[PDB]
């Protein structure tokens, strides 16, 4: 019941199940022909950072009455700004 | 004799009123009272037409001429269809003569009077069209029967009569009377490029008092083809023709066939596209046109609106959805923007003559649903940068029609359209929106992506978007 | 001696007095035994052969007569 | 009350969350149970309860947690820092 | 990374994805780090910087799968007796490979084939148009393979089916997996999904059924027996109905179990209506069973049978009351019919499920029993109801006990209700409760008000308003007679009347009479006596005093042993002028009596006929002149 | 109560049938 | 000859008894031989020696001195071999049953005692340690298992000791087995599943009423108990039915409230309860409480909503049902009909309701409400519809009586066809009696004149009313453009004729066509003014002779 | 004038003169009135004047002998 992924850097971040099966192309690559292993090789590490903060913030702060918090964004995004979810459809 | 555009010479005008005493100098100081109008019009058939017995004493007395105009009736059938017998007593007294037009005015006489919308009689009905039907049966030698014409639905199957003995045996239904009248102007003035819509408007109005909105309907229907080869505007007729269902309906009279509604509509339908295509043939002289063009585009929606309230087999729907599929294709585009949908959902104030009642309201929402239900275009844009949602937020009176006000959102949100948008100047679903009660319900129906409005940030900061992005992306930075 | 039944039939003193038809005594004054049928309407004997012999349907709701028991 | 916990170890690392009321030993628990490890290997060091060490939920966010740090034998510290933005 | 690369040829790149998804599609084992690959590479393709590449991909794909299709095709057709045992095989497997090659590349699935389609609208008002990867990939496997087979296929498989029809089954699962993908083609439409299974199966099928079961039925009919028949015919639709389980889709069981219905029962229909008239008549009862349960299917078969049953019963109705015991005539009556109402519920509950409409053939049923019988003239029927009544309240020796007598009444409803004319009950009914309780009570009082209590809510409320307080009448009559002794305080041989205190136009004993026999001689202190304490308590009403016919106890003093019998008013009086004198002159009763002669000499006739006096006159008619003597050697 | 279309007529076009 | 012979017989007899005495837990089975040789000799014997007979002092003397002296060791097998066969073993069965016929024999002869010796050798003991076997039995089983198990096993025992008396036991003893077993079994646990039954009640179950009513009704003491605890239930159930019921349909789902409550209900009582009458009894009483208790606040609607839900089908209704299937609800509504509280009630509103059908016509059929009329009758008697009767013949014979009227038309001007119908007020209950006079207009004032000859020649001794409130008919205004046809009462016609001849018209005239007071003429005309036919020239609501009304000339209807 | 139908009771008068109550024709006044009517559910007709009476007298209905009432 845990999920790794990995990336060109060399780093390992690690979360639960569901977390990852928020995406659609994550679920793609899992459905593809014990701890599952999962490579994607053309991204830094950066913005896996990044996607595991949103992984957490969905799940959680989803649906309440409460004001949601703001998200605090980095100067320095441009192209993951648009293509963090154009690939890793989220 | 120098003349307007229209070939309207200086006494063609005088004698229009019918101040002899001007005429009478103008013929004496040797002037041609046979001038051709525009159309081809002398003074004697401005006479013929005008049926003043004293300036036609002038006229003889300086021997004015017979002229047979472009629209190919003779002067002696306008004093027919001018319904002045004295004139026709007057020229029928002229020396010189032809007995071809006396027969086939004296027909149009007694179909003059019958069809006539305010000098109507019934019994100027019989005696001139006897009178003319003996003329054909004056010789037995030579026998003219009156030709018959196709039997229409519009006719009710009728063909013209063609002896006395059918003349003396329908003396006693008036209709009957009525009836054969239309046939005889029919069967004349077809080939002639003249119309007689009048006529027929007279039957129809007339029969909308007398209950019979069946006839009036096909004989209309008919009167909607005679606009046709005529190649006149039928908007004008189209305007009446939709406020005729506008009562009856209204009062729940008969509902029952929606198959006649298709006919209407396959009928404007080129209509419309001729509307159009007359937008095609002139660009500044179309600007009043435009509001007649907008018109027609009301009556679509007042046409939806009884669209709307009949109801059949899915079929008649099939044969319906067709042509509204080519009108969606067609541009349906407006000046300041304001598409239909646009136009369907905002505050459509340009409704008038009955249309400002329940039948057509500003909130429709079914008509609104039924436009999706089409397949319209879901985000399209004004030249404002507006959106679909743009305009349902800025609405008045929200505990006014509560429920229409929630239910359009619900099939809104659904069909794509984008929950967060901003065109021009900032315009955010939740800035266009003033009243806190619809805010909330657009809260409720939100949902949550990432790059929806991450990309938001970009324009904080406005770096270079060009040769550094996907094709297909680029029009995100555009939309936010 | 040892007992005495005393029986008879109350009820108010002015509903019912006499003959409706003829106003007469009950008994033998007729302008006549006590007349019985289905509808049990009572009327003098003499009363009710001529008015028989008149019209053989009840007087009050022109229904048969018959002479049930009396 | 609510503190996002990080786990920064050479190259690995691991998320989760955890309340304040739990003790350090139970945290050594969770570890152990992640990784396989025994507790006495275990040795958990920051840059009873989780809030006697100096945490709060206002500095520990489910979208900004607050940078915390752990390491692993006894070695010292060796953590890679992240690649450098362009 | 993730950016637009400058230059990407795809004549180079293509070759590996060419090398990996024909592995895929034949479930052979892949290689993780190239599934990853493989989807950069695609990724990397989809947006070319200098023109994108989306159309190549698609029409190489196409091609590829084309050629694949045909190539199994032409292995498939040449092998003998197993044509659908491989067919099987090699559709299993390119079911799978089908959506494993669909999840493989998602981002043209949705970023360039989408966005250039033909709405469902266009497709309802009308270039081979763009359409998604896995439905191309599976429509493909129909114009290619189903087709040049299709007669073949279904040739061999309706020989399977109709050998099935034999006990034994050569396979079980193979036949189902070809049958149910015909369904599973045509995953993706707008409508009508069944359209083509429909179309390519269910006609053959359909008319095949009728056939072999129109032989077989008229095989069995020709030399079997009905009984044997009816039975045999339960057993094969349940077989049917098992078998159709296995190899059809679930949707068309109704369609199979009709059609074989109207094959096998309502075509000799003409048959089974012919012995439906013995098998009721010998009242047997398996039959019943079988006949019923068969014939719903078909709507027609109802109605016969019904008409029927219900003609058997008017004769066992008659036939159980031919004759009556004269000495029983109210209780061996209610006893006979009231059980065969009985048995006969039972039955209808026992095997024909308790149909609503057989209980209505009943009701009709008896209705030419109890209302009418032929003898006896008319009305004699409905009469005698009431003495079953009388008696069962009479005062009976050995008297049923509370309970029993109870329910007795509880069961002579159920045959109150079929008599027609019940207004002649009431008038037959009413004057027994006059003669029962005045001379002598016969029941307590509660079981004499449970039957008014039954009829009151049986039928007609209010139709009892008459009788009604009769009970209540004779229940207040004691209790102010105590109020009559109050008075009597303050103020005789032991004589109390009874108070009469009744309504008129109830309680009919009428017989009122003209001479009204004057008053009684020997007192008179009792008639004031009512009169002022009524006087009193009562005002504003009549005074009745119907002192004749009134019943009375009499002591007589000629022997010297008195002795009890009954004696009336009229009698009674009679016998007191002959106290003094033992001969006594017809005249003088006259003067006394005041009444008519027929009844005084008929009461004298009454005397001779006990043999009380002797008449001096010998003549039995008596005169004024006719004298008459005591008779001394009476006794009682 | 029920109105009629005016059906002006164009002065400079006097004859009926030709409108404008 | 025959003392010698029974010398000998004692001889063989104390023979016999050294050889019994000899045998060693064999007694048994060489006893049974014997006995059978013994027998066979006395039948020829006694057919040899055809004061008393010689073979019934045999069977004494073979009785006293093996079977009584015997007897406690033959009762100590007997009671072994029945507790072994209540466990399962088998003994020999025919050793045992030749036994029992030869106690049988034995004193067959004797006409007094038959088998009072049999029974009290062993009978008595038999019964005794029997019951003791079931109690002990009873107890065990009521202490590890449920009472569903238990029962059956009871039942499993019960056929299994009848098998194993019809293998031995006289025929006479069967029903004194049953009756011990029986005290012994329940006589101690029938109070328990009393409770548990509401339970069981509430489950609805069906397998579980059954597999209780099967014993329970074996029992006597319990078999009241359930028969008010099913009352309550279904009396609970049916006042649950009443309040789901909505009051807008209340007519509609009121039939259909009790019938989808009897309907299900019954078949439960046929088939798990045999379909027994004493259910279907109680099931009446609650429901006529049912019936009895009103949803409606007001009193007696549900007889109210009757006469309006059979007008439903009496009014002519478009989309008419098939007349079949209206016979089938008719004949269903019957069934209901028999729990209405009081008949007169809905008596009173049938009547008054049945005047609208022949004032408009409602009745499409008239055959059809003759049917209701033959199937009351056969409910409640003939004097519940003598009026109800009456009253149709009066109206049939209305058609003869207009062609009478037109037989004295040819006997025989308005211009305006007359209607004419005659009732009776006993039959048509129209307590409305007008006590004001109205004077007739001009038109009928010539029908009076011919219907008086007319009456007089056909009829003798009567007279005949003339209510002309009541009398409605549509009048079709000429004066406006489009015609238009509206329906109006006689006494606005009445006032309707001063409209024609002038449009303004003061309110004292029409008093004088009235001839009847302008109080309930002001609501009359103040009925007229609602309908807008005519605009009052006085904006106040109140009416009186000084006000005017002017006629409107363009009113549309 | 369209259309009219009439509508007609026929009836006897011979059958009753007076009131029960007021010895006096139902129609006429009652006895003290020579008035008012009323009516009760058992359809009973008398003089309201001579009902009030014999209500006040006895609480008994003349015919239906139970407490009389009133309809309307
Ligand atoms: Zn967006
Ligand atoms: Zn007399
Ligand atoms: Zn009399
Ligand atoms: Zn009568
Ligand atoms: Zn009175
Ligand atoms: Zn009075
Ligand atoms: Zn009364």
């Amino acid at each position: 019941m845990y999920v790794k992924l990995i990336s060109s850097d060399g780093h390992e971040f690690i979360v639960k199940r569901e977390h990852a099966l928020t995406s659609g192309t994550i679920k793609a690559m899992l459905s593809g022909p014990e701890t599952n292993e999962v490579n994607f090789r053309e991204i830094p590490s950066h913005v896996l950072s990044k996607v595991c903060m949103y992984f957490t913030y969905k799940v959680r702060y989803t649906n309440s009455s409460t004001e949601i918090p703001e998200f605090p964004i980095a100067p320095e995004i441009a192209l993951e700004l648009l293509m963090a979810a154009n690939f890793l459809d989220c | 004799s120098i003349a307007n555009k229209y070939d309207n010479t200086c006494l063609m005008i005088a004698a229009y009123k019918g101040h002899t005493d001007v005429v009478r100098y103008l013929l004496e100081q040797r002037a041609d009272p046979n001038a051709k109008a525009h159309c081809g019009a002398t003074a004697l058939h401005f006479a013929a037409e005008a049926g003043h017995i004293d300036i036609v004493k002038e006229l003889i007395k300086w021997r004015a001429a017979i002229v047979v105009n472009g629209h190919g009736m003779t002067p002696l059938k306008v004093a027919a269809e001018s319904c002045k017998a004295d004139v026709v007593e007057l020229l029928l007294s002229h020396a010189d003569c032809d007995r071809r037009s006396r027969i086939e005015a004296l027909e149009l006489l007694g179909a003059s009077f019958a069809n006539d919308r305010e000098n109507y009689d019934i019994i100027k009905t019989y005696h001139y069209l006897y009178l003319a039907m003996l003329e054909r049966f004056q010789d037995g030698d030579n026998i003219l029967e009156k030709e018959v014409l196709p039997p229409i639905h519009a006719y009710g199957n009728r063909t013209e009569c063609r002896n006395p003995q059918e003349l003396e045996s329908i003396r006693q239904d008036r209709d009957a009377l009525h009836m054969e009248g239309l046939i005889v102007r029919e069967r004349i003035l077809g080939a002639d490029n003249i119309d007689v819509s009048h006529p027929i408007i007279y039957r129809g109005a007339v029969y909308a008092d007398n209950m019979e909105f069946e006839q009036c309907i096909k004989l209309w229907l008919h009167a909607l083809h005679l606009r046709q080869k005529g190649n006149r505007n039928t908007h004008k007729d189209l305007l009446r023709f939709a406020q005729v269902f506008s009562q009856m309906i209204h009062l729940n009279e008969t509902v029952k066939a929606p198959d006649i509604e298709c006919v209407l509509r396959c009928s404007v339908l080129e209509i419309e596209q001729s509307m159009n295509r007359v937008k095609n043939i002139s660009d500044a002289d179309v600007h009043n046109a435009m509001d007649n063009y907008e018109c027609n585009l009301y009556t679509f929606l007042y046409l939806v609106c009884i669209s709307t309230k009949t109801q059949c087999s899915e079929e008649d729907q099939c044969k319906i959805n067709k042509q509204i599929y080519n009108l969606i294709h067609l541009d349906p585009r407006t000046r300041e923007g304001f598409t239909l949908l646009h136009l369907a959902v905002n505050s459509n104030t340009p409704v008038d003559d009955f249309h400002t009642n329940d039948v057509c309201s500003f909130p429709n929402a079914l008509v609104t649903k039924l436009l999706l239900d089409c397949g319209a275009e879901v985000n399209a844009v004004d030249n404002e940068g507006n959106s679909a949602l743009h305009i349902i937020v800025q609405y008045n009176r929200p505990i006014s029609d509560f429920l229409t006000l929630h239910s359009i959102i619900i099939s809104l949100v659904e069909a794509g359209a984008h929950t967060d948008m901003t065109n021009k100047q900032n315009k955010t679903p939740l800035d266009k929106s003033t009243t806190g009660v619809s805010e909330i319900l657009l809260k409720t129906q939100m949902k949550m992506s990432l790059k929806c409005l991450a990309a938001r940030a970009v324009r904080a900061n406005d770096i270079n978007y060009q040769d550094q992005i996907p094709r297909t992306l680029e029009e995100f930075v555009g939309f936010h | 001696v040892k007992k005495w039944n005393a029986v008879a039939l109350w009820a108010w003193d002015i509903v019912v007095d006499n003959c409706a038809i003829c106003r007469n005594h009950i008994m033998d004054l007729c302008i006549c035994t006590v007349a019985w049928g289905v509808c049990n309407h009572a009327f003098h004997f003499h009363c009710i052969s001529r008015w028989l012999k008149t019209r053989q349907v009840c007087p009050l709701d022109n229904r048969e007569w018959e002479f049930q028991k009396y | 009350m609510d503190v996002f916990l990080m786990i920064r170890r050479h190259k690995t690392t691991i998320f989760t969350d955890a309340k304040e009321s739990s003790t350090v030993f139970e945290l050594k628990r969770i570890v152990e149970g992640i990784l396989k490890r025994p507790p006495d290997e275990q040795r958990l060091y920051k840059d009873k309860t989780l809030g006697e060490c100096g945490f709060t939920s206002q500095t520990a966010r489910p979208q900004a947690p607050a940078t915390v740090g752990l390491a692993f034998r006894f070695e010292a510290l060796c953590i890679e820092p992240f690649s450098s933005p362009p | 990374m993730s950016l637009k690369p400058r230059v990407v040829d795809f004549d180079e790149t293509w070759n590996k994805l060419l090398t990996t998804i024909k592995a895929v599609v034949m479930l052979e084992y892949v290689e993780r780090a190239t599934w990853n690959d493989r989807f950069s590479d695609i990724y990397a393709l989809c947006v070319a910087y200098p023109e994108p590449l989306g159309e190549r991909l698609y029409t190489e794909t196409k091609i590829f799968l084309e050629n694949h299709v045909r190539h199994l095709h032409k292995r498939v057709l040449e092998s003998e007796e197993q044509v659908l045992v491989m067919y099987h095989r090699y559709w299993e497997e390119y079911s799978k490979g089908a959506d494993y090659m669909d999840c493989l590349y998602r981002y043209l699935n949705t970023q360039f084939i989408k966005k250039n389609k033909l709405t469902e609208a266009d497709l309802q008002y009308g270039n081979e148009p763009l359409m998604e990867i896995g439905e191309l990939a599976l429509d493909m496997w129909r114009k290619l393979m189903v087709e040049p087979l299709q007669a073949i296929l279904i040739r061999m498989l309706l020989r399977e089916i109709k050998n099935d029809r034999g006990g034994e089954d050569p396979n079980q699962k193979v036949i189902h997996g070809v049958i149910n993908s015909f369904v599973h083609v045509e995953q993706y439409k707008k409508k009508f999904p069944l359209k083509f299974y429909q179309e390519i199966f269910e006609s053959p099928f359909l008319t095949e059924t009728g056939e072999y079961y129109k032989q077989e039925a008229s095989n069995l009919l020709q030399e079997s027996n009905c009984s044997q028949y009816m039975e045999k015919v339960l057993g094969r639709l349940k077989d049917e109905e098992i078998r159709c389980r296995k190899y059809l889709h679930p949707s068309s069981y109704t369609k199979v179990i009709h059609e074989c219905q109207q094959r096998m029962v309502a075509d000799h229909l003409q048959f089974l209506h012919a012995e439906c008239h013995n098998i009721i008549r010998q009242e047997k009862k398996n039959d019943m069973a079988n006949m019923y349960v068969l014939l719903r299917a078909v709507s027609t078969g109802l109605p016969h049978m019904i008409q029927e049953l219900q003609n058997h019963i008017h004769d066992e109705g008659l036939r159980a009351t031919s004759n009556l015991t004269q000495e029983n005539m109210p209780t061996l009556f209610v006893e006979s019919v009231l059980e065969v109402h009985g048995k006969f519920v039972q039955l209808i509950n026992t095997v024909l499920n308790g149909d609503q409409h057989f209980m209505s053939a009943l009701d009709k049923a008896l209705t030419s029993v109890v209302n009418y019988r032929e003898p006896k003239s008319v009305c004699k029927a409905p009469e005698l109801l009431a003495k079953y009544c009388d008696n069962l309240l009479k005062k009976s020796a050995k008297g049923m006990t509370e309970n029993e007598v109870e329910d007795r009444l509880t069961s002579f409803i159920t045959v109150f209700k079929y008599i027609d004319d019940k207004d002649v009950f009431q008038k037959f009914y009413a004057r027994m409760l006059a003669k029962r309780l005045i001379h002598g009570l016969s029941m307590s009082m509660d079981s004499e008000e449970a039957m008014i209590n039954k009829l009151k809510q049986a039928c007609g409320y209010e139709f009892t308003s008459k009788l009604h307080r009769m009970y209540t009448d004779m229940s207040v009559s004691a209790d102010l007679n105590n109020k009559f002794n109050n008075f009597i305080k303050n103020q005789d041989l032991g004589i109390s009347f009874q108070i009469y205190v009744l309504q008129a136009g109830a309680w009919p004993l009428t017989q009122a009479p003209s001479s009204t026999f004057a008053i009684p001689q020997e007192l008179e202190k009792s008639v004031q006596m009512f009169e002022l304490f009524y006087s009193q308590h009562f005002s504003g009403r009549k005074l009745t005093w119907l002192h004749y016919l009134c019943t009375g106890e009499v002591k007589m003093n000629y022997l010297g042993k008195p002795y009890v019998a009954m004696v009336t008013t009229y009698q009674m009086a009679v016998l007191l002028a002959f106290n003094n004198s033992e001969t006594v002159s017809y005249k003088e009763l006259q003067d006394s009596t005041q009444m008519n002669e027929k009844e005084l000499t008929k009461t004298i006739k009454s005397l001779l006929d006990v043999k009380m006096i002797n008449h001096d006159s010998e003549k039995e008619d008596i005169d004024a002149e006719s004298s008459f003597s005591l008779n001394m050697n009476f006794s009682s | 109560l029920f109105k009629e279309s005016e059906e002006i007529r164009t002065p400079n076009c006097n004859c009926k049938y030709c409108s404008h």
